[PDB]
């Protein structure tokens, strides 16, 4: 319960920092408190079902599809941002899924779309996701903490690649 | 681009 406390503190910390900076940078050494807890996923990943994410993501060599699982991540983590920014995008207000990035990256993932979804791309339209039109500009902070998150899980994943993740075999569970 |  202490360590879960301290571990949402850090989340925060980096998450209002992500609101203040939309292109700001975290180094292995900043999330290194977020990184080495040994407190479970879901105490850790509030918002990313990131279990699902990579559970059901897990087809063939982990070599192959966590590399696609990071792909589709770093995709994520620039829709989060690009809603952080002091100047939002045109068109930020819908996500087409016949997007070539977006079908190349995010839409090769299982959940891949879900995670729109935890952005505020609630509206579903067969050619894609929308903001409600009763939403006139993303929740921050709700952008920011999932952002964060999917930014978080690929920094996991870039490490289980590489073999140097703090709970390495821990997370081999699955 | 990502919104295309």
């Amino acid at each position: 319960e202490e360590e879960e406390r301290a571990f949402l503190v850090a989340r925060e910390e980096l998450a209002s920092a992500l609101r203040r900076d939309s292109g700001q940078a975290f180094s292995l050494e900043q999330l290194r408190p977020l990184l080495a807890s040994s407190l479970p996923l879901a105490a850790r990943y509030l918002q990313l079902d990131a279990a699902r994410l990579v559970r059901c993501n897990a087809h063939g060599e982990p070599r192959n599809y966590l590399n696609t699982l990071s792909t589709a991540l770093n995709i994520l983590e620039k829709y989060g941002r690009n809603l952080l920014s002091p100047q939002r995008p045109r068109y930020w207000r819908g996500v087409k899924f016949n997007n070539p990035v977006f079908r190349s990256t995010v839409d090769a993932v299982q959940g891949g779309r879900d995670v729109l979804r935890l952005y505020g791309y609630t509206e579903e339209q067969p050619d894609g996701l929308s903001f409600p039109e009763g939403q006139e500009e993303p929740d921050e902070h709700q952008v920011a903490t999932v952002t964060l998150e999917v930014l978080l899980l690929r920094t996991e994943l870039s490490l289980l690649l590489q073999n140097t993740h703090p709970r390495q075999q821990a997370l081999e569970q699955l | 681009d990502l919104y295309g």
